[PDB]
């Protein structure tokens, strides 16, 4: 009004973003002070949302916070708050300053995660341990353990009951030869006092995700119950049994080689990352940060690998170079051969110095088969991603049959009438199958014999069938991604 | 009857490019015994010396004599229109093609509508027992 | 619900790599000794399954 | 020094629904316009954000300079802004969608609709604030049209090696 | 028993669809996403859907 | 009128942001008790043909 | 907005001032007072005054 044109432009109302189509789900503990309810899903819009919304230095704050710095306008997000168990107890760990600084100087330190890191002066020469320990005054308030400056010792107890606080390893470089003086005398010792006891099992998925669809779930725990849980709700996603939402799930186990691989239990549905027992991060932040690049912040395209240092790289995490590679070649193999996925740094630099970490293989701990023997069907998560893509497209070409005249017994079609009979049907769904080679499906082993249509009446016997019912069977292969080919050099020496 | 050499359905489907209008697959008989005609392979061979040859581009092409349906305008079955088309003979076989246009069409009394047709490529269903893959 | 393509029911889909199209195929019987730690029974013709079924 | 070496600022962008939305019986409409922020005590501030989104509103919502037709126009409403006269940049501001002229059916409107939105829109990347821009338009029926429009942004610092393109200038607003 | 709807008005908007402004031609069900869509009456959404698939 | 609902649509954080310390609780006190039986179809639509028939 | 939701002629001054010079009017909508129609459905077929010219 009062304008003139043509055109009269109606812009969407802040729907600044469509974000539809791709979900990714967090599920992890919060804290009292959260004002979330618990056990209900809810859509999370930012970075100013939190804290408030679930508490401070909470595991389901900080693993959000990885997920928004890697998805920053490709997905929308989804959270799942959890509250601490009824008998859950915190774990307390101990810092003791020892000497007297009797030299102007300065001290750092990085625990669990590089945004965490400090840097304090201190204030001059011969200034006891209880001027020092003034790093709590420093501590991040975001670090999900809280200091108390014990006048002399710093106490560090977890935020947050359960097992989930029992992983630390703190990286000290100050000590030995350095240019910013290290205050002489000052020494460091670290050490545990008590661990983590109980952990909720949650058993309400079908409640509170009740036919919701979500293409990635992430889970920022380490309980195997908890976790078992979470795969069976998924294989109701993938159920037979009514209409499928489908879905993926990212999960993470700790511990020696012995251990690691006695969490193998054939789960197609899941994608376990596998760390050793000294990983310098906090461990449910670099699951986090795999889980956000796959969900579809990447994974737009169902048929993209999730590897190398090109598409594999957990930009956001920094961590000091190890000492020792930690997963030593000889097990490296092992773990991919069992269905795990194995990390490590993405640049070669000396002992101590800042690298980030990439993702070797993309692979879904996949083995054996209901029928007992075993393949490699879905051995790449992109083979589950392809197969739901496959089914959508699928059911979609399909419709064009829904209310579409049949004809069974006389197959002749009169002049004028909008029919189809099998024939016609079977070879257009041909067309449409060889027409996808190259985008969804690779080259058929034999086109001929890989698609049947039968209608019902052929099926059921005499007089039990219904009628303009069919039964469709396909077999396909995903696209190849590899090759070996064996080489000879024969390096000739005669003329001819 | 299998030895039968003859024509048992026809399909057209057509898609009018000025307004979208989508009208579904319509059955059709054919005008006289005539029957159409097909050329799958999309690559021309030109002889050279020496039994040798050249490969160029060509395209695959289908002339399907039908006889009008009077419920549609004749300008559709001429170049004013895309055209999908199925037609399935007597012994089993099924060709199909999609995308089709329709080339130098000539002029037609009303009845008898003889339509040249080009596309990418067409798919071929032989019947229960082939040999290639 | 589901994902909007089957959600109004008209295509009912199935997803699993143990099925196979074809009929059973022709049958071969294979005799011989066992040791004592063998489950089987003996004297009993069974359906072997796949390679891993064996030693147990 | 500290890594924070860029000193750029941001100045005020306009931003969708800053003053609500107009409500009538055939659908609902933003307005756009400036964002205040408050603070605990006052101190009223306008909002920086979306810098590109901003920037595309102000091209989309303006009259260019309209062609001569022979007949003339009074002089109130030639179109264009008077500013555009000490630019150097050889470039006019605004847009000309609102000159279209029904054409033909109503399928040929829509195109060169289209056709306009991209030729203002790829303004954009002469500035240099995004790397390329698309808009997607689907014609469904008589009352209902719709129209996507999608802006590629950039990092703030580099991070990819090997470009085929090159690094877009005046990328600090990130976006 | 949950339904966030006057019952009355779903099922007068079905019966204004069902047999007269869409059926001209007997024949045509009035079914799928397409011809058989209450445009006219709006609800907000749900996880939960009412009716578990058993039930329906 | 016995079948009225209502919903804190807010209640759920989202891009709109409702009040603090408000809630809102609905409930019913008294149900309805008589309906009427009209029995006089014969009389008031005697011999005409219809198409669809609507009961609220 | 009222009065040409209602279907009145509504006339503005053209130039830009708040400080008493001189300008000129013109006028926003070109429409007749147009509502409802001879059967009491409402629509817009001769809202606009170009209609009835054409219409002649």
């Amino acid at each position: 009004a009062l304008s003139d044109g043509f055109v009269r432009l109606c812009i969407d109302p802040s729907l600044n973003f469509f974000g539809e189509g791709c979900k990714i789900l967090v599920e992890g503990q919060i804290t009292d002070d959260a004002t979330a309810a618990e056990n209900v899903v809810t859509c999370v819009n930012s970075e100013l949302d939190l804290v408030e919304r679930f508490g401070q230095g909470s595991v389901l704050t900080e693993s959000l916070r990885k997920v928004f710095c890697m998805c920053k306008s490709g997905v929308s997000v989804y959270a799942l708050p959890r509250a601490d168990a009824a008998a859950a107890v915190s774990a307390v760990y101990t810092l003791t300053v020892t000497g007297t600084a009797l030299t102007d100087g300065r001290v750092q330190l990085y625990m669990g995660e590089a945004e965490y890191s400090l840097d304090i002066g201190v204030d001059e020469g011969d200034t006891p341990t209880q001027i020092a320990a003034k790093i709590v005054a420093a501590i991040s308030p975001d670090f999900p353990y809280e200091a108390t400056a014990a006048a002399g010792v710093i106490t560090l107890t977890a935020r947050n009951g359960g097992t989930i606080g029992n992983h630390l390893s703190v990286i000290y470089t100050n000590l030995g030869s350095c240019t910013s003086v290290t205050p002489e005398g000052v020494t460091v010792a670290f050490a545990q006092t008590t661990p983590g006891s109980v952990n909720p099992e949650p058993n309400d998925y079908a409640s509170v995700v009740n036919e919701c669809c979500f293409a990635v779930y992430v889970l920022s725990s380490d309980d195997t119950d908890w976790q078992e849980n979470l795969r069976d709700w998924i294989r109701s996603a993938w159920d037979c049994s009514k209409p499928q939402c489908f879905g993926h799930g990212y999960v993470f186990n700790k511990g020696t080689l012995g251990q690691v691989l006695a969490d193998g239990d054939n789960s197609a549905e899941l994608s376990r990352l596998a760390l050793p027992t000294t990983y310098p991060v906090l461990p449910y932040l670099t699951n986090a940060a795999y889980g956000a690049l796959s969900a579809c912040s990447t994974c737009e395209n169902p048929e993209l690998n999730v590897q190398g240092q090109t598409y594999g790289l957990l930009s956001c995490i920094n961590m000091p170079e190890s000492c020792t590679p930690g997963w030593e070649f000889t097990e490296v193999t092992q773990l991919q051969n069992n269905g795990f996925v194995v990390s490590g740094p993405a640049t070669t630099s000396g002992q101590g110095n800042f690298t980030s970490p990439y993702i070797y293989n993309d692979v879904t701990n996949y083995l054996r088969d209901e029928k007992n023997r075993p393949n490699a069907t879905f051995r790449d998560a992109s083979s589950r991603r392809l197969a739901a893509a496959t089914g959508v497209a699928l059911a979609t070409f399909l419709q064009q049959f829904n209310g579409l005249a049949v004809f069974t017994k006389n197959t002749n079609i009169k002049t004028g009438i909008i029919g189809t009979n099998l024939r016609l049907m079977l070879g257009k769904i041909r067309k449409w199958a060889s027409d996808n080679v190259g985008v969804l499906f690779s080259e058929f082993d034999n086109i001929n014999e890989d698609i049947q249509l039968v209608s019902d009446f052929d099926v059921q016997p005499k007089c039990v069938g219904q009628p303009g019912v069919f039964h469709l069977n396909m077999r396909y292969r995903p696209p190849v991604r590899g090759a070996r080919i064996n080489v000879n050099l024969v390096p000739a020496l005669f003329d001819n | 009857c299998n030895k039968q050499n003859g024509v048992k359905n026809i399909l057209i489907t057509f898609t009018h490019c000025d307004t979208g209008e989508v009208i579904g697959p319509i059955s059709h008989e054919q005008p006289d015994d005539t029957l159409p005609t097909y050329k799958t392979c999309a690559w021309t061979n030109t002889a050279l010396t020496n039994g040798a040859v050249m490969r160029s581009a060509s395209n695959a092409t289908m002339t399907l004599p039908v006889v009008r349906d009077p419920r549609v305008p004749l300008a559709w079955y001429q170049g004013c229109a895309q055209i999908d088309a199925q037609v399935e003979k007597f012994d089993g076989t099924v060709m199909t093609l999609t995308e089709g246009a329709v080339t130098e069409p000539e002029e037609s009394d009303g009845r008898a509508v003889t339509m040249t047709i080009i596309a990418a490529e067409i798919d071929e269903l032989l019947p229960p027992g082939s040999l290639a893959a | 619900m589901a994902q909007d393509a089957l959600s109004d029911g008209f295509v009912r889909l199935c997803i699993d790599p143990s099925l196979n199209f074809f009929g059973e195929g022709c049958k071969i019987l294979v005799e011989g000794q066992i040791t004592d730690d063998a489950t089987a029974a003996e004297n009993v013709v069974t359906c072997v399954n796949s390679e891993l079924d064996l030693v147990e | 020094n500290f890594e924070t070496a860029d000193r750029r600022k941001r100045f005020w962008t306009t931003q969708v629904a800053a003053c609500g939305q107009s409500s009538d019986d055939c659908g609902d409409c933003a307005r756009p316009g400036l964002q205040l922020l408050c603070n605990g005590e006052g101190r009223i501030t306008i909002a920086t954000d979306n810098y590109v989104a901003g920037l595309a509103l102000n091209i989309l919502l303006t009259d260019a300079s309209k062609a001569d037709t022979g007949c003339g126009w009074t002089p109130g409403n030639r179109g264009g802004f008077w500013g555009d006269s000490f630019r150097s940049d050889n470039m006019r501001s605004g847009s000309k969608i609102r000159q279209v002229t029904a054409r033909g059916s109503m399928r040929e409107t829509v195109a060169l609709i289209r056709a306009y939105a991209i030729d203002d829109l790829k303004k954009l990347v002469a500035y240099g604030v995004a790397k390329s821009v698309d808009v997607d338009l689907t014609y469904q029926g008589s009352n209902k049209i719709d129209m996507t429009i999608m802006i590629q942004g950039v990092d703030g610092n580099e991070s990819r090696v090997g470009l085929t393109g090159e690094r877009i200038a005046n990328a600090w607003v990130w976006s």
